[PDB]
RNA sequence: UAAAUCGAGAG
């Protein structure tokens, strides 16, 4: 129960949605987000914290359709690994040169 | 002996009824010694 | 929730209650400031139930 | 249509120099939120080892134990944080603690005068024995099985010449410490960084040429390491912007006012990492970027 | 610069150790209960007894 | 934060009438809990953590031959910093009668604390 | 009271310079910035938690009720 | 368990 699709905040269709996900902050929020918003099939996303104190975080994904925007958070959860996958390889080769 | 003279440091001990008092000095004032027990913490 | 002195009626006014997690202080929105002529250097307020 | 591909072709990572207490490198074509989160992830969420409980058998010293436990959960340990798992908070008391997640300190230290203390002296290394309590103090005792596995690496602070506290004769300090593994976001003494930051890379652009005298003045006012001249017209350019400071100094001067332009480049990322002393610098690095991918990895398992 | 105070350190570490044994350091701190002590020695000690 | 609260047994007599409250634990039957923080002389160890409700010292009574004890009346929880023994400087072998407990609460910074 | 484990804004531990601070204004003839940076100390955050420290402690320990005066 | 008087403070 680590994220949570509020029912009250998304779309019949899929197409549009808010996740709730507890334990994180702007940290991978942003990352997510932009990450996402990378994607074209996205139109509006964002994250936002309820409250400071609150260990929750709200990300809001509307797409422009053609694609349920669950499917949209995990590309962009794909896309975020990839990247850390990346950066990873290219610090550690680059570390050995020196 | 669980207690320690204010005045000239001496340690000493008391028994029922008995006066307070440092055997060793003028001075009835006697701060209670610290003895070995567990006292846990956190460093918070 | 009310802040003395009450020089007025809209010094005492009600609001909703959200349940904080977390410190032993009423925490309240800017708005009202003025509304209880109220600082946050130390100023201190009570709450009726 | 941007994609790993094409980041992978223009990311990549430029080092300064490297060491065991600091780091310092480059990140370049990367999105700010991504240099942020793996500031964040460094400074908060990487696992190391800080004393958490302290049990005291007696403490006569004149600090009040819970200062003086304070201080030894402030004390970094020069252990790796993968030797060990982490505690289970929700299990009694009495079994949370095992040999694969707790490790066991001590301190039993007691001042003595000492009578060979030569008279007219007021050192207090002289006169009292075992006055200072240190790091180095902190005894590390072995339990259960992990008498073989620590064995090549003794448990010991990354500084031993912390000066924990200061004794007295008669006055000592007994204790244990069982300390355990927790996230720098938890508590600051569970952080593994001293401080790792990053800034973005200075661009400086000198719209007009400033021959003459005035180059002369206009190198004045950076570091010495950033502004030189040309050999024929003494001419300023700018060789290596990393060694200024953005002190804006020049702007302070109405002679140079529209000769030169200071920003940032947008996605140029100068890190700076300085280790607690636990693990290196870049290790602390690359376990950031790899609980980041395994935050991802385990949210996108997660069935919404 | 000109206005330059400094922290007199190793004059107020070895102050701590050692305590003097000739008069108290700072004169000034004395002079502040001047009106009680000096008023209070007034009363029994100087000229008429 | 340091507070000194006095204990004392010797409020209820005077002109010389028997000290009838001894402080320990006496003869009759008590719970065993009480030793949490109470010595043998009916005195908080030196550095224990007191709670509210907490007995602080364990006085055995003669006008009820039962054993009574103090508590904390306080809010923070606090540590039994230091303990004071007055004694009377009366010619007789009076009985310890005055107790001068100090403890310490940790006043860590909390929101609201004005700086 | 007592030196400070770790500089409170940056996180470096500076509870070991103490003494050197001490050693270094004493046995050397230094200037207070001077031996800041020998130790290491660039940071004002982690300068002024050395620089200014009074080190109470000692005069907290001449009050010692376990020894006689 | 009170209640007064004097003093110290917060806004
Ligand atoms: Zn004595
Ligand atoms: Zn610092």
């Amino acid at each position: 129960e680590k994220i949570k699709l509020l029912t009250q905040a998304t779309s019949e269709d899929g197409t549009s949605a808010s996740f709730q996900i507890v334990e994180e902050d702007h940290t991978l929020g942003n990352a997510l987000r932009y990450v996402i918003m990378k994607n074209p099939d996205v139109e509006f996303c964002g994250y936002s914290i309820p409250h400071p104190s609150e260990n929750l975080l709200n990300i809001r994904i509307q797409t422009y359709g053609e694609t349920t925007a669950v499917d949209a958070l995990q590309k962009g959860l794909k896309d975020l690994m990839d990247l850390c996958d990346v950066v990873e390889s290219k610090f550690t080769e680059k570390i050995k040169s020196m | 002996l669980k207690y320690i003279c204010a005045e000239c440091s001496s340690k000493l001990s008391l028994s029922r009824t008995d006066a307070v008092r440092c055997k060793d000095c003028g001075h009835r004032i006697l701060l209670k010694a610290r003895t070995k027990r567990l006292v846990q913490f956190e460093a918070r | 929730m009310n802040r003395q002195p009450t020089l007025h009626k809209a010094s005492m006014m009600g609001h909703k209650v959200r349940v904080l997690p977390n410190e032993k202080t009423l925490r309240l929105h800017y708005a009202n400031t003025g509304a209880y002529n109220a600082d946050f250097d130390g100023d201190e307020m009570n709450m009726h139930f | 249509e941007w994609n790993v591909e094409k980041f992978k072709k223009d990311f990549e990572v430029n080092i300064s120099s490297l060491d065991a207490r600091e780091a310092n490198f480059d990140l370049i074509n990367i999105d700010t939120s991504i240099a942020n989160a793996f500031r964040r992830i460094m400074i908060s969420e990487v696992p190391s080892v800080a004393a958490e409980y302290v049990y005291f058998f007696n403490n006569t010293s004149v600090i009040q134990d819970e200062v003086l436990a304070h201080r030894i959960g402030l004390v970094p340990l020069k252990v790796d944080p993968d030797m060990l798992t982490w505690v289970d908070s929700n299990l009694p008391d009495d079994e949370k603690f095992t040999d694969e997640n707790t490790i066991v300190l001590s301190l039993n230290v007691k001042c003595t005068r000492n009578p060979d203390a030569p008279k007219g002296s007021t050192d207090p290394k002289e006169l009292y024995n075992n006055a200072h309590v240190y790091a180095r103090d902190l005894k590390f005792e072995p339990q259960g099985r992990q008498s073989t596995t620590f064995a090549d690496c003794p448990v010991v602070p990354a500084d031993p010449d912390i000066l924990l506290a200061k004794l007295r004769p008669g006055q000592e300090i007994s204790l244990k410490a069982h300390c355990i593994l927790g996230i720098g976001g938890d508590h600051a003494k569970f952080s593994p960084v001293s401080t790792a930051s990053y800034r973005l890379l200075p661009q400086i652009n000198i719209l007009q040429p400033i021959k003459g005298e005035s180059a002369r003045r206009f190198q004045k006012c950076f570091p010495p390491g950033v502004i030189g001249i040309d050999e024929g017209s003494d001419e300023a350019y700018v060789k290596d912007a990393r060694k200024d400071t953005v002190s804006r100094e020049v702007l302070r001067y109405e002679e140079f006012a529209d000769k030169v332009k200071l920003g940032r480049v947008r996605n140029h990322f100068i890190f700076n990492v300085e280790s607690a002393g636990a693990m290196t610098p870049e290790e602390i690095f690359f376990k950031s970027v790899r609980i980041l991918k395994n935050k991802a990895e385990y949210l996108k398992n997660c069935p919404i | 610069q000109a206005r330059t105070a400094d922290f007199r350190t190793l004059e107020r570490e070895s102050r701590f150790i050692n305590p003097p044994k000739d008069k108290s350091a700072f004169p000034l701190l004395q002079e502040a209960v001047q009106p009680h002590i000096g008023s209070f020695n007034a009363l029994t000690e100087g000229p008429d007894g | 934060m340091y507070k000194t609260e006095k204990v004392d047994l010797a409020l209820n007599r005077n002109r010389g009438d028997p000290i009838t409250q001894h402080f320990g634990f006496g003869n009759d039957e008590w719970p065993k809990e009480w030793l949490e923080k109470l010595d043998e002389d009916g005195l908080p160890y030196i550095g224990t953590y007191v709670e509210e409700g907490d007995p602080i010292c364990a006085y055995f009574d003669d006008t009820l031959n039962k054993t009574k004890i103090k508590t904390y009346h306080s809010s923070e929880p606090a540590y039994i910093e230091e303990v004071n023994l007055i004694g009377d400087e009366s010619n007789k072998f009076q009985e310890l009668q005055t107790v001068s407990i100090k403890y310490r609460i940790r006043r860590t910074p909390q929101i609201g604390d004005k700086f | 009271m007592i030196v400070p484990v770790r500089c409170f804004s940056c996180g470096k531990v500076v509870g070991d310079k103490w003494e050197s601070y001490l050693n270094l204004l004493q046995e050397d003839e230094l200037d207070e910035g001077t031996a800041l940076s020998r130790l290491g100390l660039k940071r004002y955050c982690c300068r002024r938690m050395i620089l200014t420290h009074v080190d109470l402690i000692e005069k907290f320990l001449r009050y010692n009720p376990l020894e006689k005066r």
